[PDB]
This record gives structure tokens, C-alpha cells and sequence, in this order.
């Protein structure tokens, strides 16, 4: 398994040739092998030129987003309550989290 | 009937008579003529010569002339070093073959007294080296320079694509001095050296090797823009081949691939008819002619098809794809050209083949586009 | 070669072949063509008098990347084993350094290791010297090509000697390279053959996908109705509807005409069906099934389709804020490129120009301090760094660098209209 | 509203596999199902995007 942080400084104009290599691996290689390239620069594949792209299996996925006020609400809501017995405090601790998150004027 | 056909693919010339006359102290062991052969390229040029040390060494007294090509030094002191490997000899090599002064030892000879002429092969790699009057023409100028008072004298003889060189040397080189002078050219043969002599490398003949007098046809219309009849017979044993294949057809057969998409098939490029309409609007796009971009034109797409309503406004995604079907047939190219803000940063800049003489002609039989223009 | 044994291991514990597995272990890119069976002769008729003379020549092929050309030249030289030679791949973008593949030549006739400089030295030796043979790719000319020439103009100055046994092979990326980045001193060099690869055309692409579906479309599995594994209790059918794979020809070979396009698009349509029959009956991991044309709409589409028309419209209240400031001082100067003070010269107008409401007041409560009315008259909003900040790496925005905060200037970097369209939502 | 209409055109290219330009036999199966005459006009021009 490959693990790729900012994949996209690798695709600078000059050569390119790291990229070239594994991607050619995929097709050629009996060794089983999965790319993961993470990066920001949105248009990526723009970026890249055509001899590689034409390697590359194009399937790329976006992150998702809080798209909702709710959904960042639900979010801190399964951060911070613990589900594990741990202390004498815990039960009392999960209700008074809640109670400040159920109240819009809280 | 391969054999006859596998042979076909492989003093003679008559440029090596007029080379005796300029080695005609070559023989007699004195200083010959002044020896810068120049030539236009692909003209056998470099094999010319080769052809006569060949058959100057296979002639030919104590026989040692060495030859040596500069390609990958871009540095005046190797060549002084292969010269040494004639001899098979042992010494320091390192200062004898780096000063001017240095190479003047070095000319003393062993055995029996055979005068040295060197070879220097492919000479324009260090006349378009490092910059001219730095370097490299100080290279040029120190090798011409013979002005040794026994007759063992360093004889040059390079060779040279193109002609600036005689220009490029200064007054006093000028001034009659070294191997200047005779600025030998050798015109590209259009047919009337070079076809006789593929007439006599066709010593062992076939029978139907073809109607010769279309390999005259063959010679006269490839000598517009030629210099090299061998490998412009190298276009004929692809053809040969192609008679073989099928058990001057073949630069018909090339030409098409080049002339054609702007006079017929440029509308086989566009068989979408919003492939029409998007390839005007790139010509539209082209009043500001900047740094087309893939968005300016899409900006220009946009605010032109709400407009006239020809069709719904689509993607840039779309528009990313419909673009490089008018890029894989050969109409416009793109290139990640500069912006210097942040970094050396790529939007893309396009570029039409394209005229307008060629566009009015395939529009006005599509009213569709005449709206937009 | 030697790590090979290595990198098997033992524990395989019974992996699930499910229905599509056994397609995309033939939809694999590696197992006679048909879309250039007659240019292989042309090749290899080129290539068979050269090898049975003892000469030394040149082949020159161009063409977009997927049509064959790394592929065709290897069923060259792969039957010519059967009938002298040393096969080598010098890659032009496999060499790290483009003076590398020097090192690979001498490498590959005694077995040395020099440097790029001694080797051809030794090479030059080699091929005007040996009394009488070597077959050599010089691929993705494209890389070898860039820095001043010297090195492509010895790889044909080789081919010129008679006494030199080699075949060189050159495919590049266009026909153009040898006219207008090489000189015409090469151009003599490289010959005229010129062997030009087209695409792919849509009914050659249906005869390309059959060959990789040979024995088994419309074949029979063995399946157990409990592990969803597949053998080549019920005896299911799987088909595969050939106008959903004719509407992928007809795409692929309209845009590019790419070889591995073609095979990755129904790669991808065919696993989109795979997680769908996953969904219904769940096999996971340890009557007569298909193919839709649905999936091969989505995939290709799936190709084209963006995000960041939806990314906008999910990114934050101050990111939308920002654009739409972007936006209005573009239609109030038309200059397309402003100055970073005047967008912060603007939001501050922008708060005030709308009247009293007061989901503007809670904003503009909001926008100045989070709350907390002790600390309070910020000059510039909350975490104007943190969007701008934001913006640029996403690729939307680009931002030029000075130390300045105020008269950097800011250039758009997607199509405003979309920044326009998606801001109306 | 227009995902579907896609597929019956799938049907008549199941059938002859035809990319006419004008239609007489496409636009038959179109008026039975509930959709006017307009619709259709439009998603001519612009499944000519999809080069189909
Ligand atoms: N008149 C000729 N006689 C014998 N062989 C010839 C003749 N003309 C051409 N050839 C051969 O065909 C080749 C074509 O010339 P090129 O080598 O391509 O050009 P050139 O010899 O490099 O000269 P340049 O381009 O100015 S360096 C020669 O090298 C010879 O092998
Ligand atoms: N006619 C064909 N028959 C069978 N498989 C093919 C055919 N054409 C291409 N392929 C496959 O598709 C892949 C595409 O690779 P190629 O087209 O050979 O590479 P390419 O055309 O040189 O593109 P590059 O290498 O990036 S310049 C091949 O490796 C094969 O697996």
C-alpha cells in the first residue's frame, strides 16, 4: 500500500518521472499494489500531463464538508460523550452535555 | 526473391578527386594545401571524408594519421590525448594536452620521421559550445594556428553545418593565415553525382529492381528539399518492401499525412455540431489576444449563449473534454505557458491553425453558427 | 529476480471470487492485434531485413499515449526469440539523470559499471571497431531531449557507422519532435520512414474489449447462494450488454482514442455494479446477473462531472462572503486582478450598505469578535487569514507573494461566470 | 426527468443502433408516456454534447 501526502508537488512541470513509475506499475506488475494519493490543489487533474493520465485509473473522491449547522452538532455530540464505563461521574457527565447541546439558547 | 532484395539496402566519388589536388603534398610527405571543409548538411559530408582517410590509410612510408571525433568534450584537450593513442606509448598526460605552449613538445616524433596530420571530426559541437569569444572561438583560434618551423606541422581539417564560421574569425585570421583559405563547399548533389553512384552501388543488380527512369523521377522531385539520395533510397526500400508487403507511391503515401485538417477534413474533426459552434468561439476569444485560457474562453462561451440561445450552457468539465477532441486531431495545441505571481505558475495558453479564409468557407453552410459569427 | 522469493508469503485464507472478480482479472491491462495488425508487418518487414543483413537502421513512430506503440514493438522482438540480439528498455523517463542511460548501454554489453562519460567512450570504440546485432527502445523521447542535444544527436551519429551493430528504435510522443526541437542535423539523421500511429476507432474498440472477454462473456459460474463466491447453490450466467460497450467505444474514441481509456472505463462501470450487488444481498469479504447500460452512463460521466461548483456551496459563510466581494469589485473596475486591501476596504462596505436586519447584525456581531463583547473592533474580520488561507490552497484562488498585506494582488484562478453561477445558490 | 428518456433511445439503439438526425419513429414512443413535444426538441441538441 502506498501512501501519498501532497501528491501534487510531485507533479511539477519538469519531469514527473516518480509518478510515471508507479502508475506503469499498476498495469504491468503481478506484485498487487494500491496508490493513495492526498493532496488540496483541487483541479489535479489538470495538473498532470497526458502520458501520465492516461496511466492513471482517473477515479478520484472529494471530502466531504459539514454541509449543515446540524451536522457539526451531531458531530461534537458523538465527540464528547463517552460510551465506556469508567467513572462514577460518567452518567451524570453524558446528561449535562446534551442539555447544553439540546438547548438552541444554550 | 528476398535475396536479391536483401542485398539491395547496401575512386567512387567524384569530390575525392578534387581532395588529392588538396593533399598533393600528401604523398610527396610536405605540408599540403589549406584544409576547412564546410557543408550544408545531410550532404555525406561527414562519411565525404571519411571516405578519403580510409582510402588514404588503406593506400598508404611509416603509415600513422589519426582521427577523432569531438562530440562530448567542449574542452580543447582530449583530442591532443587520442593523437597519443596511435603511439601506444606512456608519459604525463595532463599538461601536455591543456596549454597552447604544451602541444608544441608534443610534436617531436619517434621512429622514422612520417609527418602528422590530425582529423578533427564534427567541429561545430565547439564552434556552437560555450560563448563565442570567451572560449570557444579562442578554441578555433589556437588550433589554426601553424606557424611551426619543421614541416611536421598539426594539418586540421573540421567540418561545419553551417556557413557563419569564416565570418566569426577575426582580421588577423583572416589576413591568409593557417587552414582558412580554401573554404571548400560541396553543393547538395541534386541529381547528378549522387544518383550515379547509387547507379554503381547497384553493382550486383536484380531484375525488376524498377523502371529506372522513375528512380530519375524518384531523384528529380525529391531534390527540392534533400541532401542524402541513400537514405532518400532508404524511402525507396521502405517501398520496396511495401511491393513486398502487398507480395515516388510512398512520398504520396506521406504527404497526405501531413496536409490533412484545414481544407477538408476539418469538419471530420468536428462532427458534433457544438463542436462548430466551440471551436469559433476560441476565435471569438482571440480579439484579446492574451493568455487564452480554458476559462476566458469559457467566460466568452457563457455570456455569448445567453445570448443567442442556440443551446443550454454546459460544463467546464464539459468544456475540458470537448476541447481536447479538437486537440488529438492536430488543430490547437496547448501548452502550460507563464504567469510569475506566486511561483512559476501554468494557466494554459492555446493556439489555432486556423485562418479566417478557412473558417468563412465551413460556417456559411451552417446558419446555426451565423448568428454567433 | 532475487526478492521475488521473498515477497511470497503463506497464510492465503480462501478469498472470495465473487462475480466480477474473474472480469477485472482479465480486465487486467496485461492478457496478434487487431487495430494495427498490418503496421506490426510494417514494422517488423522494416525490422526482419535489417536483423537477417547486419546493418544498422532507424524506425521512427509517433502517436498519442495508449495505441500500442509501448506495446506493439515488445510482439516484435518477442517472436524474434524464436529466430542474435540484446533486448533493452532504455526509458527516456526511467532515467533519473538524462545521461543515465549511458550507463545502461555499457551495463548491458559486458556488464561494467562507468560513468556516463567512460562509458561512451567505450561505446564510440564499440561501434566503429568490432568485426561482424543490438536491439535497443529509446522510449518517451520527450525527456532525453531537453537540455542542449548532445546526447540525441549521438544516439543516431551511432546508426551512421556501417560497422556498427545496432537497431535503434525511437517512439516518441509527436511526429513534430525531430522539426521543432531537434535540429535539422539530426533531422538527416532520423530519416523519412516516419511510421504514423493513429487512434483507435469505435468498431476496433468493441474488437479490443471481446479480446479480453474471450472465454467468458456470457459464460456460466458455480455459486454458493451463502459466500457469494463464484466458480468458473445455483450455476448462474453472467452477460454483458455489448451497446453499453459500444457506447463506451464511441466516447473514447471520439475524445482521445486511448487504449487503456477504453479498458478503464469498463474497469470502473464494472465495479460499480459489484458494491450494487454487494448492497442487496451482502457477501462482503472473506437468476441470471448483468451488466446495465445505467452503470456505463454513470462511470463515463463519472469521468467529467466536478465538485467544486458543490464544494463552494458547502464551504463557509465568510468563503461564499469573500467570493461575492471577489466578484463585485471585478464588474466595478473590470480589471479582473485586485488589490488585497480594497477586498477588505469592501467587506467592511458590504456590512453596512444592507440595512438594520438583524440576521445581518447577529453576522455582523458575529464577524468582528466571536461574542465576547470585552474583546471587540477588529480591524480586519475573524480568520480573514484562515480563508484566504483556505482558498488558496484549495486552487480556487491564487494570491501573488509580498510581504505587503495590503497591495498584493489577487488573480482568479477558476472561471469567474462559475464563481457567479455557483454563488447565486 | 430526462435520466430515463436516455434508455428508451438505449432501446431503439438496441434495436437498430441508429444515430439519425431527424426523427419520425423515435418521437412515437414519447407522446404516449406524458411529455410534450418541446422537451424532446431540446434534448436533441443537447445530447449532441454527448456526441451520441
Ligand atoms: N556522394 C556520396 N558518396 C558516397 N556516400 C554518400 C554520398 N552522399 C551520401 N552518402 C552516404 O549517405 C550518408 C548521408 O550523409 P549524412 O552523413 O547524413 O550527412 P553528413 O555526412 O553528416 O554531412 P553533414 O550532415 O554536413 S555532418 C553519408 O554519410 C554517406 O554514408
Ligand atoms: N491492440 C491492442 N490489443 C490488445 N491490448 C492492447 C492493444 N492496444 C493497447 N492494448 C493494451 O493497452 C495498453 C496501452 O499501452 P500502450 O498503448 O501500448 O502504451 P502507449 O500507447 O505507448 O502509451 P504510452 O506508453 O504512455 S506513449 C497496452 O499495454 C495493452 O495492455
Amino acid at each position: 500500500v502506498f501512501i501519498f501526502d501532497e501528491i501534487d508537488t510531485f507533479a511539477g512541470p519538469v519531469r514527473q518521472t516518480l509518478l510515471y513509475n508507479l502508475f506503469d506499475m499498476v498495469e504491468h506488475s503481478r506484485v498487487p499494489v494500491c496508490i493513495f494519493g492526498c493532496t488540496t490543489k483541487l483541479n489535479i487533474l489538470e495538473y498532470l500531463e497526458k502520458r501520465v493520465k492516461s496511466r492513471f485509473s482517473q477515479r478520484v473522491i472529494y471530502m466531504p464538508q459539514i454541509q449543515n449547522l446540524d451536522d457539526m452538532v451531531d458531530a461534537v455530540r458523538n465527540l464528547l460523550t463517552v460510551r465506556s464505563e469508567i467513572s462514577p461521574w460518567v452518567s451524570q457527565w453524558n446528561e449535562t452535555l446534551e442539555k447544553e447541546l439540546s438547548d438552541p439558547r444554550s | 526473391k528476398a535475396l536479391l532484395q536483401k542485398s539491395s539496402e547496401l575512386a567512387r566519388t567524384a569530390e575525392y578527386e578534387q581532395v588529392m589536388n588538396f593533399l598533393a603534398k600528401a604523398i610527396s610527405e610536405h605540408r599540403s594545401d589549406s584544409l576547412y571543409i564546410t557543408g550544408p548538411p545531410g550532404t555525406g559530408k561527414t562519411a565525404q571524408l571519411d571516405m578519403i582517410i580510409r582510402q588514404k590509410f588503406q593506400s598508404l612510408e611509416s603509415v600513422a594519421v589519426t582521427s577523432i571525433n569531438c562530440i562530448s568534450l567542449g574542452e580543447p584537450s582530449s583530442i591532443f590525448q587520442k593523437i597519443f593513442d596511435s603511439f601506444q606509448d606512456l608519459n604525463g598526460p595532463t599538461l601536455q594536452i591543456k596549454n597552447m605552449q604544451h602541444l608544441q613538445k608534443f610534436l617531436e616524433p619517434y621512429h622514422k620521421k612520417t609527418t602528422f596530420v590530425v582529423v578533427l571530426d564534427e567541429m561545430d559541437r565547439l564552434l556552437h559550445a560555450n560563448t563565442s569569444e570567451t572560449q570557444s572561438v579562442r578554441t578555433i583560434l589556437e588550433l589554426f594556428l601553424l606557424a611551426k618551423l619543421p614541416t611536421v606541422s598539426f594539418v586540421l581539417i573540421g567540418m561545419a553545418n553551417s556557413l557563419d564560421m569564416k565570418d566569426r574569425f577575426l582580421s588577423r585570421l583572416n589576413l591568409d593565415r593557417g587552414l582558412l583559405p580554401q573554404t571548400i563547399v560541396f553543393q547538395p548533389y541534386t541529381a547528378e553525382q549522387m544518383y550515379e553512384i547509387v547507379i554503381q552501388k547497384m553493382s550486383s543488380l536484380p531484375t525488376i529492381i524498377f523502371q529506372p527512369m522513375a528512380i530519375k523521377f524518384a531523384a528529380k522531385k525529391c531534390a527540392g528539399n534533400t541532401g542524402d539520395l541513400r537514405k532518400l533510397f532508404d524511402v525507396l526500400r521502405g517501398s520496396i518492401e511495401i511491393y513486398e508487403l502487398e507480395k515516388l507511391n510512398y512520398i504520396a503515401k506521406v504527404f497526405s499525412k501531413f496536409v490533412n485538417n484545414n481544407s477538408t477534413r476539418t469538419r471530420i474533426a468536428k462532427l458534433n455540431i457544438q463542436q462548430k459552434l466551440i471551436l469559433c468561439t476560441i476565435i471569438q476569444s482571440l480579439k484579446l489576444n492574451s493568455d487564452a485560457t480554458i476559462d476566458e474562453s469559457f467566460d466568452h462561451y457563457i455570456k455569448a449563449i445567453t445570448k443567442t440561445d442556440t443551446l443550454a450552457p454546459l460544463q467546464r468539465n464539459e468544456f475540458l473534454e470537448i476541447c481536447t477532441i479538437l486537440e488529438t486531431c492536430g488543430l490547437v495545441s496547448i501548452k502550460k505557458t507563464k504567469c510569475k505571481g506566486k511561483t512559476k505558475r501554468f494557466v494554459d495558453k492555446i493556439d489555432v491553425d486556423l485562418d479566417m479564409r478557412e473558417f468563412y468557407d465551413e460556417m456559411t453552410k451552417i446558419s446555426i453558427l451565423k448568428p454567433f459569427l | 529476480s532475487r526478492f521475488e522469493n521473498k515477497l511470497k508469503t503463506t497464510q492465503k485464507h480462501q478469498i472470495v471470487e465473487t462475480i466480477f472478480s474473474k472480469v477485472k482479472k482479465q480486465l487486467n491491462s496485461s492478457y496478434y492485434l487487431p487495430a494495427r495488425e498490418n503496421e506490426f508487418a510494417s514494422i517488423y518487414l522494416s525490422a526482419y531485413s535489417a536483423i537477417e543483413s547486419d546493418s544498422a537502421t532507424t524506425i521512427y513512430v509517433a502517436g498519442t499515449p495508449g495505441v500500442g506503440k509501448t506495446l506493439t514493438v515488445r510482439e516484435v522482438v518477442k517472436e524474434l526469440l524464436s529466430s542474435d540480439f540484446l533486448y533493452v528498455e532504455i526509458n527516456g523517463l526511467k532515467m533519473v539523470k538524462p545521461t543515465d542511460c549511458y550507463e545502461t548501454l555499457w551495463n548491458k554489453v559486458s556488464g561494467e559499471r562507468l560513468t556516463w562519460a567512460a562509458s561512451m567512450e567505450s561505446l564510440e570504440f564499440y561501434f566503429k571497431r568490432v568485426p561482424k546485432t543490438i536491439v535497443v527502445l529509446l522510449d518517451e523521447l520527450d525527456a532525453m531531449v531537453t537540455k542542449s542535444q548532445d546526447i540525441m544527436y549521438n544516439f543516431f551519429n551511432w546508426t551512421t557507422y556501417e560497422n556498427a551493430k545496432l537497431i535503434v528504435i525511437a517512439v516518441a510522443n509527436t511526429m513534430d519532435l525531430p522539426e521543432r526541437q531537434l535540429g535539422n542535423k539530426i533531422t538527416s539523421r532520423i530519416g523519412f520512414t516516419r511510421i504514423m500511429f493513429t487512434g483507435y476507432t469505435h468498431e476496433e474498440l468493441k474488437n479490443i474489449i471481446d479480446l479480453r472477454l474471450k472465454g467468458l462473456n456470457d459464460s456460466f459460474f458455480y455459486v454458493d447462494t451463502k459466500t457469494g463466491n463464484a466458480i468458473l447453490v445455483r450455476k448462474v450466467r453472467l452477460r454483458m450488454s455489448a451497446d453499453a460497450i459500444e457506447i463506451a467505444s464511441r466516447k473514447v474514441a471520439s475524445v482521445s482514442g486511448d487504449a487503456r481509456r477504453a479498458l478503464k472505463v469498463c474497469k470502473r462501470a464494472a465495479e460499480i455494479a459489484e458494491k450494487h450487488y454487494m448492497a442487496k444481498h451482502g457477501y462482503g469479504y472473506d437468476g441470471v446477473q448483468t451488466v446495465h447500460i445505467t452503470h456505463v452512463m454513470k462511470a463515463l460521466n463519472e469521468t467529467l462531472n466536478s465538485h467544486v461548483i458543490t464544494f463552494m456551496t458547502r464551504l463557509s459563510f465568510t468563503a461564499k462572503l469573500f467570493i461575492y466581494a471577489l466578484l463585485n469589485l471585478m464588474k466595478k473596475n473590470g480589471s479582473q486582478e485586485q488589490e488585497l486591501g480594497d477586498i477588505v476596504d469592501e467587506i467592511k462596505l458590504l456590512i453596512e450598505v444592507n440595512g438594520s436586519n438583524k440576521f445581518v447584525m447577529e453576522i455582523a456581531k458575529t464577524l468582528f469578535q466571536q461574542g465576547s463583547d470585552n474583546i471587540s473592533e477588529q480591524l480586519r474580520i475573524i480568520s480573514w487569514d484562515f480563508v484566504l488561507n483556505q482558498l488558496l490552497d484549495a486552487g480556487i484562488l491564487f494570491k501573488q507573494t509580498m510581504k505587503n498585506d495590503r497591495i498584493c494582488c489577487v488573480k482568479l484562478n477558476i472561471s469567474v461566470e462559475e464563481a457567479k453561477r455557483a454563488m447565486n445558490e | 426527468p430526462t435520466t430515463k428518456i436516455f434508455t428508451i433511445i438505449k432501446k431503439m439503439l438496441q434495436e437498430t443502433g441508429k444515430n439519425t438526425l431527424s426523427y419520425e419513429n423515435i418521437v412515437k414512443t414519447v407522446r404516449l408516456r406524458g411529455f410534450t413535444m418541446l422537451q424532446l426538441s431540446n434534448c436533441i441538441q443537447e445530447y449532441s454534447y454527448l456526441n451520441v
